[PDB]
DNA sequence: TGTGTAT
DNA sequence: ATATGTGT
DNA sequence: ATATATACACA
DNA sequence: ATATACACATAT
C-alpha cells in the first residue's frame, strides 16, 4: 500500500482531456476524406476482407463485426454491428456503401430486425467511387491495419448524410444527390465556379430549397376538389406512426379533417377530406401557406459541418462549397500519388514483360544452353545477363503451357501493348484521371 | 441489502476497510476470489456514470449506480459525511480512455459534493497496470503507456500483453494489485468548484475553448 | 381460407415422432464412432475450416460458432458457442479436442467467463486420434456439409465423458483413461479378451473402485497426529463452496470438529481438528467408515452407455467392452475403405509421375519438339500416344524449373517412392494399419 | 395489461377475433403491419413451453407464458372456457422440428385443459410454406418437403427458397398468409388422455416403446 | 426532443 | 431435490 | 430470443 | 455488459 499525491486540475488536464481528445477525433466525427467514422472504417475493412473471391456472397453482420477487434477495434463488438447495420441500410442510404439483405424496414416503418440477423456485403457503389484503397495513408498506430482513411472519388460524407455528437463539438450534414456532387467536383477540378449541390433525400418525391443556409423540405399535395385533397409526399423526418399520431389525429379530432391511408411501395400517400370547422380561404396564397403549415409539410434543417481533416484535427466549414474545394484540393495530391505509384508499377511490369519476351525468344532460338544445368547453374547463367539479372525467381518460373511458338509472338505483342498502359499513366494529369473516374459513376 | 456488493468483516467499524468501485462485473467476480474478507469490499459500475454536477439533490438519487454508491458507503448528499461504512473509496476503473476520462472524472465530480473526504485521503484511484511484461525472469508492471517508451530500450528481453480491460487480468496480477495496492490520492485545488463547471457544466463554449488549447 | 381437418392423433405420429427421433438421433446423443453430438460436429468442422494453414490461431468462440450456419446448422447461433466452450475447458477435459484460452475457472471455483470472450482452436489431440476425415461418410442431406461422422482411432465417446439427454433416451459415460482405452482397443483388434478400461477423472489424485457397476470415487486423507488430520483430496463432484456449505459448516455446527483452509494453486487441501463431541473409536475400520460417511470422500456413479451406430440408429450397450469391439469392427471396415481409396489414389499418382518422368526424359533427349506447335496442336500431337493420353494438360503443365537436369533424377526418385508406397498399400492389411495408427497416440 | 400483446380493435366481443401465437418477436413485428385492423392479435412465445400435464393449476400458472395466455384469452384453468376475449387461437410456428414437434404439442396439451374448444374448431394451426418458389408471377407454396420432392419436375424450372423460420418470410408472403390463411383444425380422437400421458408423462418407459413401433 | 458511437 | 448439455 | 441507462451538442 | 426459463432422463 503506497500513496501518491495527485491534483484534480492535473487530472482534468491530463486524463479527462485525453478522453475529450478521443471522442472527437477518434469516435464520432467523420473523416472528411472518406466520410467514415473509425468504427465504420473497421466494418468496411472487414467486409472487404470477407468478400474475397465471392464478392456477391452475403455474410452475416455477426461475422462482419466479430473480427474487427483483431483489426484494431478496442471498444467491443455490438457497436460495430450497429454501425454496420446502419451503414448497410437499403432505403435510408442515398448512396449505399454496403448492400444489405434483411428486414431493414422502409420509410413507412423504420425498425431493423436485430442488426445481427441481417446480411451485408460490399455494394457496387463502394467499388465504383472508392477507386483506390491501397495507396491510402497508413495509421500511426502499428495495430491499426485499416488505413488512416479511404480515398473515394466524390466526398461520400455528404452523399448519405452524417450526424455525430462529440465532446465540445458536433456534426450534422444533409444528404446530397450523386449527380450534383459529381458536377460540383468537376467544376472544382477544372477551375470554374462551384455551384451548391442540391439536397436529395432517397426515394423522395418532394423538393428542397436553400434559404440562407437553411434547407426547407416541402411536401406535395394536390387538391382533388374544393372539398378533398391527396397528399402525395411528406418530409423525410415524418414516420407513419409519428405523422398519424402527432399532426393528423390532433387536427382530425377537432372537427377539422377526415383522413385515410394510401400507403404502398412508393407509399406515404394520404387522402383527406375537409370538414366544416376547417375554414379554408379561397385566396390561394394564404390557403397554400396554411395548408403547408397545418399539416407540417414544411421542415427546416441546418447543416453543422465539422469534420476531421487530413491532418486529423477538427475543421469547421461554413459552406459545403469550401468543403468540396478542399476535398478536391487534397484528392488532387492523392491522385497524383496514385499516378506516381502506377508509374512505378507500369515500369516494373514493362521490365518483367520485356525480360519474359527476351527469355522466350532466346529459348526459341536455342542460344540458352539449358542442357546439363541445375537450378544453381541456371541461376548462375541467368543472373549474369543484365536483362535477366533483375528478374530470376519469376523470370524462369513459367509453366510450359505458358510458352509456345505462337504464344511467343502473343507475349511479344502483350509486351508491346504494355507501352500503351505505360503511357496512359505517364502523359496525363490529375484532371484527366479524376474526370474519367467521375464519368464512371453510373 | 444491495446486490452486486460484497461486504467485509469490519464494515461499519473502525478499520481501513475499502470499497473498490470497479467498472465491470468480471472485476468483482475476480475480486471475490482475492478479496480479503475483512478489509475489502466492492461494487461494479455497469454503464457510463451520470454527470451529477448541476442536478438537483432530488434528481440525483434516481440513477441506480448513484443511489447504490451513496447507500453502500452511507454518504448523504446534504448533510456532512462523518459516519461512513467504509474508511476508503477506491476507483478501480479501466486503463482505457472511457474509464480514465469519463467514469473517473464523473465519479470525482459526484464525490465532490462532500469535499471533506478529499483532504482526509479517503477517496483515491487504484492505478491499473497496462504494459505487464515478462521483463527478465518474471512479470514486470508498467502503469502508463508513456512509461513503456520511457523504459522500452532499457529492458533486455520481454514480452507484450496489452491489458485491454480489467477482465484480461488473471488471478495472479489481480492478487498482486489487490493485496499490494498502488493508490493515487485526489486532492482538490482552490478552484475545484470552478473546474467542474468547465467539464460537467452545460456550456459547450468553455469546453470548446479549453479543447482548443 | 382452407380449413383442413386433421386428428390430434397422427400428429403425434408425424411431427412429435419427428421431433423426438430428431432429439435422439441429431441433437443430444453422441455417435458411436466420433463421439460427437451433431452440434459439436458443426463446431469442430467450422474450427477446422478456420484453421486452414495457420492452425495455431486462437479464434474467438463468437467466430467459430458464427460461421456454422452455412454448414447445415439450423438451431440458432448462441448454442454452438456453449457447445464449443464445454469442449474447450482446460480442467474438465480428460482428452481435450479444443484447446482454449480465457477464464475457464478451475476445480476449486468452477465458473467460466461468458462464451463470447473465450478463444478456441483445434487441439493436438484432435489431429492425433481423428483420421481419415476425407474418407468419412456423406450425409444424405445436401446442406449437411460436415460428414455423417468422423473417424477417430480410439472411441472418443469414452475419453472425455459425456452426458446427453434426449426424448425417451439418455446417455451418461464416465471419463475413461487414454491408456486403458488404447490397451483395450489393441486387445480387441488382435482378437484377444478385452480388459475393462479404468476411469481416470482429470487431475485427480484420488482413486476409483468399481463394485457392482457402481464406480466409487474416493479421496485420500492423512492423519498427521491424534487430533489433526489433513484432507488431501476430495471427490470430483465437489467444489470448495459446495464442500464448505454442505459438509464442513454442518460439521462445525455439530461442533464435533473444527477445520482450516489450506487451499492453493494445487488441488483441494484442508486441515481439521476434532472436538470432544466427535467419536474417535481406535478401531481404524470404524474410523475409516466414519470419516468417509461424514467427510464426503465417496461418490457413487453409474454408466448409461447409449450411442448411435454407423446406421444412424440408437443402441444401448451394457459394457464398455462391447462398445469397444463394435467400434473396432466398424473402424476396421473404414480402414479397409481407406486402404482401397489409398491404393487407387497412389496408383493414379504413380501413373501421373511415370508420365511426367517419361516426358521429361523425352524432352531432355529432344524426342518431342516444343517449338512450332499450338495449344490444340501440341495437345493433339501428344495425346495421340496411348500412354500419354491419360493426362495431357497436367502433364504439359509444368515449368522450365521442372524440366531440369537433376530434376529428372528427382522425378525418378519420386516415381520410385510412388511405386514403393503402391506396393506398401497393396500388401498391408487392415490390422497392420490400425495398429500403426493406434501406437501413435501419446 | 400485458405487453407484446398486439390487441385487436374488436377484441372482447363475439366475432371471430383470432390470436396468432407466433413463435418469436420478429414474426409479430412483421405481422403488425400486414394484419387486419380487427380480428387479428398476436402474442409471442419466448422459448420453449412448460409442460402443462399433471401438476396443479396453482403451480402450473406460476409460469409466465401461461398466465400471459390465460390473461389475453378468456381461458381460465379450472373452469369452462366460453367467455374468451378472442374467438380463435391460430398457433403458428417455424418449419423446423422444434416448432411443430415441441412447441405445438406442448400448446395442445396445455389447451387440453379445456377440451370443449377442440370440437368447436377454435384452436387451429396456421400453415407455413416450407418451400417457396417464384416461377415468374407464379408463387409455388409447398407446406411440406414431400410435395416439393414429388413436384420437382412437374414444372419447367423454379427457384426454391428455404424458409428457416417465420423471420425469413417477406412482407408480401406474410400478408398473403395472414389474410388468406390455410388452417389445420385439430380435433381430439376418442382417446386423448392416453397419448398425452404417453408423451407428456413422467414414465419414459412408454416412450421407449413409442419410438420403436 | 431526435441523432450515433461507447460503457 | 438435484446436476448435466443442447435447443427455444 | 429480447430487455435493461448513461454522455455528448446543436437545431 | 448482464439477466431473463423451460424441454428432455436417470442415478443419487
Ligand atoms: C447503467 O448502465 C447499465 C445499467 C444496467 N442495469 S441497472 C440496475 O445498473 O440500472 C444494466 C446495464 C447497463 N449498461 C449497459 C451496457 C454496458 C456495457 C456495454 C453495453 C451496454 N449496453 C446497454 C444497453 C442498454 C442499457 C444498458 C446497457
Ligand atoms: C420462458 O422463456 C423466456 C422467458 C423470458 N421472460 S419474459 C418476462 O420476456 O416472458 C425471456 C426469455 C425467455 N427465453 C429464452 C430464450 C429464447 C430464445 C432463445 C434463447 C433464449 N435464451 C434464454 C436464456 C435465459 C432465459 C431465457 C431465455
Ligand atoms: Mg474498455
Ligand atoms: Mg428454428
Amino acid at each position: 500500500m503506497q500513496l501518491n499525491n495527485r491534483d484534480l486540475k492535473s487530472i482534468i488536464d491530463n486524463e479527462a482531456l485525453a478522453y475529450a481528445m478521443y471522442t472527437v477525433e477518434n469516435r464520432a466525427i467523420p473523416n472528411m476524406i472518406d466520410g467514415f467514422k473509425p468504427v465504420q472504417r473497421f466494418v468496411i475493412a472487414r467486409a472487404l476482407d470477407l468478400a474475397r473471391g465471392n464478392k456477391d456472397k452475403f455474410h452475416k453482420l455477426a461475422s462482419i463485426a466479430g473480427g474487427v477487434a483483431d483489426l484494431g477495434y478496442h471498444h467491443g463488438e455490438n457497436s460495430a454491428q450497429d454501425a454496420g447495420a446502419l451503414m448497410a441500410n437499403t432505403w435510408n442510404n442515398n448512396f449505399p456503401l454496403l448492400d444489405g439483405q434483411g428486414n431493414f424496414g422502409s420509410r413507412t416503418v423504420q425498425k431493423a430486425a436485430a442488426s445481427r440477423y441481417i446480411f451485408a456485403r460490399v455494394s457496387k457503389n463502394f467499388y465504383n467511387v472508392y477507386k483506390d484503397t491501397e495507396y491510402a495513408p497508413v495509421h500511426q498506430d502499428k495495430e491499426h491495419i485499416p488505413p488512416a482513411f479511404y480515398l473515394p472519388i466524390i466526398p461520400t460524407v455528404l452523399l448519405n448524410g452524417v450526424s455525430g455528437i462529440a465532446t465540445g463539438y458536433a456534426t450534422y450534414i444533409l444528404p446530397h444527390s450523386v449527380s450534383s456532387v459529381k458536377k460540383a467536383v468537376l467544376q472544382a477540378l477544372q477551375g470554374k465556379k462551384v455551384t451548391k449541390p442540391k439536397v436529395e433525400f432517397p426515394e423522395f418525391r418532394g423538393e428542397v430549397v436553400e434559404i440562407d443556409g437553411q434547407y426547407e423540405i416541402r411536401g406535395t399535395y394536390k387538391f382533388t376538389s374544393r372539398t378533398q385533397m391527396h397528399i402525395t409526399e411528406i418530409p423525410y423526418k415524418y414516420d407513419r406512426e409519428t405523422y398519424v399520431s402527432k399532426i393528423l389525429d390532433p387536427l382530425e379530432n377537432k372537427g377539422f379533417i377526415t383522413w385515410d391511408d394510401a400507403c404502398g411501395e412508393h407509399g406515404f400517400g394520404f387522402k383527406v377530406k375537409f370538414r366544416k370547422e376547417y375554414s379554408l380561404s379561397d385566396n390561394e396564397e394564404e390557403r397554400h401557406a396554411k395548408i403547408m403549415k397545418d399539416f407540417g409539410l414544411i421542415e427546416r434543417r441546418s447543416q453543422n459541418i465539422t469534420v476531421i481533416n487530413e491532418k486529423g484535427k477538427l475543421q469547421v466549414y461554413d459552406n459545403v462549397v469550401d468543403l468540396i474545394k478542399d476535398f478536391v484540393e487534397v484528392r488532387k495530391t492523392y491522385v497524383q500519388k496514385r499516378i506516381d505509384n502506377k508509374i512505378k508499377e507500369t515500369e516494373s511490369a514493362f521490365r518483367l514483360a520485356f525480360a519474359k519476351a527476351h527469355f522466350i525468344k532466346k529459348v526459341i532460338s536455342g542460344e540458352i544452353v539449358v542442357q546439363g544445368k541445375t537450378r544453381k547453374e541456371l541461376t548462375e547463367e541467368l543472373s549474369k545477363i543484365d536483362m535477366y539479372s533483375s528478374y530470376v525467381d519469376k523470370l524462369v518460373g513459367m509453366n510450359i503451357f505458358h510458352m509456345t511458338s505462337d504464344e511467343a509472338k502473343k507475349l511479344a505483342e502483350e509486351a508491346k501493348a504494355k507501352k500503351e498502359e505505360n503511357e496512359y499513366w505517364k502523359t496525363t494529369d490529375v484532371v484527366t484521371e479524376y474526370t474519367k473516374d467521375l464519368e464512371e459513376i453510373k | 441489502k444491495v446486490h452486486k456488493h460484497i461486504k467485509a468483516n469490519l464494515c461499519g467499524k473502525d478499520a481501513d476497510t475499502t470499497l473498490f468501485l470497479t467498472e465491470g462485473d468480471s472485476a468483482i467476480g475476480y475480486l471475490i476470489d482475492v478479496r480479503d474478507k475483512e478489509l475489502h469490499g466492492g461494487y461494479p459500475l455497469r454503464g457510463k456514470v451520470l454527470n451529477s454536477w448541476g442536478m438537483s439533490y432530488a434528481d440525483m438519487l434516481k440513477n441506480k449506480e448513484l443511489f447504490d454508491i451513496c447507500a453502500i458507503t452511507g454518504l448523504v448528499l446534504g448533510e456532512k459525511a462523518e459516519n461512513l461504512n467504509y474508511h476508503n473509496i477506491a476507483i478501480m476503473t479501466d486503463a482505457d480512455h472511457d474509464g480514465l476520462g469519463s467514469i473517473y472524472p464523473s465519479l470525482l465530480g459526484f464525490f465532490s459534493n462532500w469535499p471533506e473526504l478529499f483532504e482526509q485521503g479517503r477517496i483515491r484511484f487504484v492505478k491499473t497496470p497496462v504494459i505487464i511484461a515478462h521483463v527478465g525472469k518474471k512479470q514486470e508492471w508498467f502503469y502508463t503507456v508513456a512509461e513503456y517508451e520511457s523504459a522500452k530500450d532499457a529492458l533486455p528481453k520481454h514480452s507484450i500483453r496489452y491489458i485491454k480491460g480489467l477482465g484480461s487480468l488473471e488471478k495472479s496480477e489481480y492478487r498482486e494489485m489487490i493485496q499490494n495496492p498502488v493508490y493515487d490520492v485526489v486532492k482538490l485545488p482552490e478552484n475545484w468548484k470552478e473546474l467542474f463547471e468547465m467539464l460537467m457544466g452545460d456550456n459547450a463554449d468553455l469546453r470548446k475553448e479549453w479543447m482548443s488549447q
